[PDB]
């Protein structure tokens, strides 16, 4: 994925997240488990609706082919009717389809996005009190109690008040 | 140590969607905007039912053939369903001038009035008793003839006369008629029916002036009529009036349609499908559709309102994120 | 201690745009590419002017009714403005034939050049100064006729005779041309203005041919006249010949025009907006834009170079940033 | 927005800076201010241009409807051209306002990543030798002066000549 | 130090691209979509092989104009290659009803068979071996006519008869063939030919009548003929049956063709490049296109599958990276 | 370039690199040279392919237009022949040269991208055993080898053996 984020440098998701699109994983000495993000989640489903939305609204006319006949002496007006009907056809169809495929592509590169900007929000509060591991994760250089699992969640850590114990 | 991951949602799901970049792409959530179900039958449109022609044609029902006095009288219509096979239309042969301009302009409308143009009173010193041929039989008598016109003929003793009518559209609804010219196969019936002479059919309008004369000769027989009849159709606009005049060969108009017009659009489907007693805000040629989605792959031919036509056989809108579970 | 931030612009801005992901959303510099102003008049296109069709249809100007002598003579236009509740067009009852193709040859016009085309002279053992009616009168003469045509009537005494008539367009320029047949009521002015026996109108050119006999009857009364004229027209391209030959019941043509066709597209308005001393690039059928935009939703009619029509009231793309100040 | 860096881990933009659409803002001992930075504001003002002008330039086309008129016995031809008409109109109209949906969202994305490698310029220059705080801003742990202002913005920064520096 | 370094390629390329952003952009790799390269001439389209009509029109082709003998018989086609200034066509001047819809009937085919419709046999009590005209002259006989039709007239003292003919299709194809009436100057010729008295000529099959009188007049003299010939066509569809009567004027059918026409697209080009013994996939107007291109840029009009036409000099693809060397 | 990483912070390409599109330059005590990464390249490949060849298919209608010819009293049919087939002309000359002009944005976009994603992916390994210089190079604080620089390439460096001289 173009981010790099989905599938991946965080190869793999969480069947275990429930609550969202995107979130967080931890661990520590009190227990483990899942909690989604529902801010960058929310404003995503916000967007993808809007856009969703705004397809079907922007695409909602229709083309109305017609019963009439043709006698024999008609056959110019009527490969005309023809030619005209199977035109606009194969021009919606075509409007549709390639739609489609453009704004799942770019749907695709959305959440990858958001995914990546979570990662490296994170990473711009932990630094020098965290190791990396590149996939995703974060191993804490200190002790982080769950009201410090919140800290990371709702972007205000505190770098300083671990400081002293990364280094150690 | 204590963990915490970045990451993202992930289930069960095994729908795909295509990209510009890769195809068949597993991703948690999805939209179909495209329609492919379809329920097999006709249903009313604005409540109002359609008509079924069941074994008449267009042109049949609008002739008055006998054998479709089934559908004779005043008709409502959402829309019109003929049925492919149908076999009752044109009885005694012969061209209906501007069949298409005349099946587009039924359409256009949602309910016709059938009334007493033209009395058989109308026509003086003929004969309006006779006119029947066995090429127009009925349920029960084999030798008949259209409902809205009749075949008018000379009495044994006299000479055709001229014969006069008029009619003054003082209604506010146009008015849907019918008339022919009677083509013989030879002189010999020519001169039975009408008598010598150069014979005329000749129409007038405000508007419009018809005139025509008969065109005798034997043409391959039809319904085992070697003759023919030029049959016409026209619309007595509100306030106008129509003057009829001939000396013989006329198939005169009899009763005739008070059309109003419908400022929606009207159709004529041609198909199998059973009419039912259901309501509908999109029908189509093929089949009613009950749907939200904006797509369909059905037809392209409806009434109501149906979502836009494609020949997409599906249109997947990915709306999660990629499926890695 | 030293701080550096990396940022970007704001403004007082509070010009909006939508995106698929988001609505209404506010950012520093945008374009709007959708025109919808007009001025709500006619005016000159290439700087020629258009043809203010009076109080006449394309009808009465182009065959000359004596009520539109204000556009007789030659004309040049840009496009052609007729009004909408036009009074002076076809005076005596009959149906122009092909009337939407002639009101569509016109259109594709810009000057048309009147000339004799057959003097009265033409016409020989003939009357051509009566020929004349109440249905038609001038401003100042309560009974005339149109002024491209002469109906053409026997002489008191005498019988109608064969008459014919040749014009070679020798010129560089199509001549479009008009004639007509007249349609006696009954017999008694049949036998007054042409005497009897078969009647006929008969024309040629190296590429058509017409010919039709008087069809006689009584039809509703128009302006006082219970008979009729069917009206026809046609083009005389450069080079080719016409020969007429009647004895009766024709309306021949005498004047006639010398017709320039246009290499652009032409156009013809039904309106009620003034035409002003005003120049223009692009006429709408409600007005003139002024603009360099790409897109209106004022009307998809027109001449000169508007920009494309579209059903949107706004198309504001977004070439700044976001707002936020 | 989906780089993340217009509002924002940079929250908020600069009415102060007026000469550009993105820069800088410095603070030191010998004063501060704003200042653009032209070649990336120049290079976006031609690219949102030559994407206005394209999208222009490309629907330089008019379908064209017709004054003509049609008989009472031609409702067919006379609906055909009706149905037309209003066809390519219904097309026209949603190439249009779809197409401005879309640039619109990848407009603000454009500026949103080149604020973000503007934003990124910086970082990979300085390091260690200032602290981030995660809003665009970068206290340094040194002494800059107007030639390390500038030292920083022409892409030319020297962090060896102030690694002495940040040591505290 | 050891360095290792993450970047990009590059090369000698010079092929740009435009983008929405940028226009003249030089990359790596790139493809071309759009093919403006064509042979100019025409060739066989799945082995089929085009008809010249060489030195006739297609009414010369199909009415047998004397001079038209090298495409007489039997005819198979891919599309059909009218040459610009053909000159053989309608020898004895008239129009050819419906000329258009003929054109384009004819275009909806791939084979005819000609074959003796009415022998000279079937007319009773009239000479057939005169009708013959210097309007219509062959290579060898400055006086002949048509070869699929026949110019019936009186034999020297008896009078023209009641004459009739019948075909029953009784052949799985369509039968296309041809008529006429013949127009004279003046009644002198009239009665030299067919005698006295209110001719006509009436046609008739299940589905159509034809009915018309001789309209006799002198008109604009071609190829010294100031009579006229109004030519007609009809498909006489499987099992129906065609009846023929006259009593003067009728120019017979003679030859008729049994048309097989596919479900095929048609065409019928007008140009003046080369026929050459070459297979093709898709052939245009303007010349053949051999390419696996989508689009195209020569031509609109073809047969044969071809990519779709675009008014672009060029479209190219970006592949690759941008180029930085 | 959007990614920031294509002319660039990494200022032009190789044209010694002949094996792919994206990849490494290194330099050590036994040589030095090019290497393209074939993983990165041929998911490129695969994805511009795809794209080239949907754009391809869903491009393969034709609307066709006809020989048929319009006597002088059918300049109105004659005309909306004209109309429809020139509409339809204009608009998929539209969809097509639009398509151009946005994919072709958007494929730049796309190896702009990869590089950045290459150049994050050796940084996740090289960690503080790396100065930067912000130009897609790294310099070792370590002495790599040959199979080190391969350890980078393949994504097993190994940050554990390199610390010990990383302080030196
Ligand atoms: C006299 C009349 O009005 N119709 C009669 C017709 C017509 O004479 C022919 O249809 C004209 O060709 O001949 C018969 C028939 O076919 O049924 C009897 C029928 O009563
Ligand atoms: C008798 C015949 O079949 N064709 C003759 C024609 C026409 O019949 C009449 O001129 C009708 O215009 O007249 C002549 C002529 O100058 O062309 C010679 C020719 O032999
Ligand atoms: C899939 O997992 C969902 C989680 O929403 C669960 O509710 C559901 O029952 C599962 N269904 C199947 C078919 O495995
Ligand atoms: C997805 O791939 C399967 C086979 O792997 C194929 O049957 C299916 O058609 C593909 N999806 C679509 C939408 O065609
Ligand atoms: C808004 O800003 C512009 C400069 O961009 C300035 O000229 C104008 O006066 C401002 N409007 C107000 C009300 O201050
Ligand atoms: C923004 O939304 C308001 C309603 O809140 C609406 O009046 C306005 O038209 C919208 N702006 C645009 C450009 O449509
Ligand atoms: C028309 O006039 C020209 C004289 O310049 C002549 O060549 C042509 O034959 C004439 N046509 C007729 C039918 O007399
Ligand atoms: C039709 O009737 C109305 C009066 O009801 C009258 O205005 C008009 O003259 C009549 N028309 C004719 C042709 O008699
Ligand atoms: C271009 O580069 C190719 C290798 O890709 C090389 O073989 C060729 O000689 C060069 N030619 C030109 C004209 O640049
Ligand atoms: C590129 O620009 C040059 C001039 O700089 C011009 O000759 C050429 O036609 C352009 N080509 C494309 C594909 O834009
Ligand atoms: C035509 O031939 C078929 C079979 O030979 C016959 O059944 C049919 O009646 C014939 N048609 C006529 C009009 O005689």
């Amino acid at each position: 994925g173009i981010f790099g984020a989905i599938a991946g440098f965080i190869e793999g998701g969480w069947t275990g997240m429930i609550d969202g699109w995107y979130g967080y994983h931890h661990e520590n000495s009190q227990g483990s488990g899942y909690a989604a993000d529902r801010e960058s989640t929310q404003k995503a489903i916000d967007g993808i609706t809007n856009k969703v939305n705004s397809i079907i609204n922007k695409m909602n006319t229709q083309f109305e082919a017609v019963d009439h006949e043709f006698s024999n002496l008609e056959r110019r007006i009527g490969n005309l009717n023809k030619r005209m009907e199977d035109g606009f056809l194969d021009v919606w169809t075509y409007n549709a389809e390639l739609l489609v495929l453009l704004e799942n592509e770019r749907t695709l590169d959305l959440h990858d996005a958001n995914v990546k900007n979570l990662y490296e929000k994170v990473k711009s509060q932990l630094r020098d009190n965290a190791n990396d591991l590149g996939n995703g994760c974060f191993e804490f250089w200190h002790k982080c109690d769950n009201e410090c699992m919140e800290s990371v969640k709702n972007g205000t850590y505190d770098y300083p008040k671990y400081q002293k114990e990364s280094k150690l | 140590s204590d963990k915490i991951c970045i990451g993202y949602h992930a289930n069960n799901s095994t729908t795909q969607v295509d990209t510009l970049l890769e195809k068949n792409v597993t991703v948690t959530h999805s939209v179909e905007l495209l329609e492919n179900q379809k329920e097999k039958r006709f249903c009313k449109i604005m409540n109002k039912a359609p008509l079924d022609l069941k074994d008449c044609t267009i042109e049949g029902w609008i002739l008055g053939n006998p054998k479709c006095d089934l559908l004779l009288g005043d008709q409502s219509w959402s829309y019109i369903v003929e049925r492919p096979n149908a076999q009752n239309g044109i009885c005694y042969p012969g061209v209906l001038n501007e069949l298409e301009e005349l099946k587009a302009f039924i359409g256009s409308g949602e309910r016709v009035e059938r009334f007493e143009m033209f009395p058989k009173s109308t026509w003086a010193g003929v004969d309006t008793s006779r006119g029947v041929t066995n090429a127009c039989p009925s349920y029960t008598i084999d030798s008949s003839f259209y409902r809205n016109l009749v075949w008018i003929v000379k009495t044994d003793s006299a000479t055709y006369p001229v014969i006069k009518g008029t009619y003054n559209n003082t209604g506010t609804q146009p008015i849907l008629y019918f008339w022919g010219v009677h083509h013989p196969l030879d002189t010999t019936v020519q001169d039975n029916l009408y008598g010598s002479g150069d014979k005329y059919v000749r129409m007038g309008t405000e508007s419009m002036n018809f005139a025509k004369s008969p065109e005798i000769a034997a043409r391959p027989a039809v319904n085992g009529q070697r003759s023919r009849i030029d049959y016409y159709w026209s619309v007595l606009r509100p306030g106008e009036t129509l003057n009829v005049e001939s000396n013989g060969n006329l198939i005169a108009p009899w009763y005739a349609y008070k059309f109003v017009s419908t400022n929606k659009k009207g159709a004529v489907f041609k198909s199998d499908l059973p009419i039912e007693n259901c309501d509908a805000t999109c029908q189509t040629i093929t089949g009613v559709l009950r749907t939200n989605k904006t797509f369909q792959n059905v037809s392209p031919l409806w009434i109501g309102e149906c979502p836009k036509y494609v020949k997409s056989e599906s249109l997947r809108l990915a709306t999660g994120l990629r499926n890695v579970p």
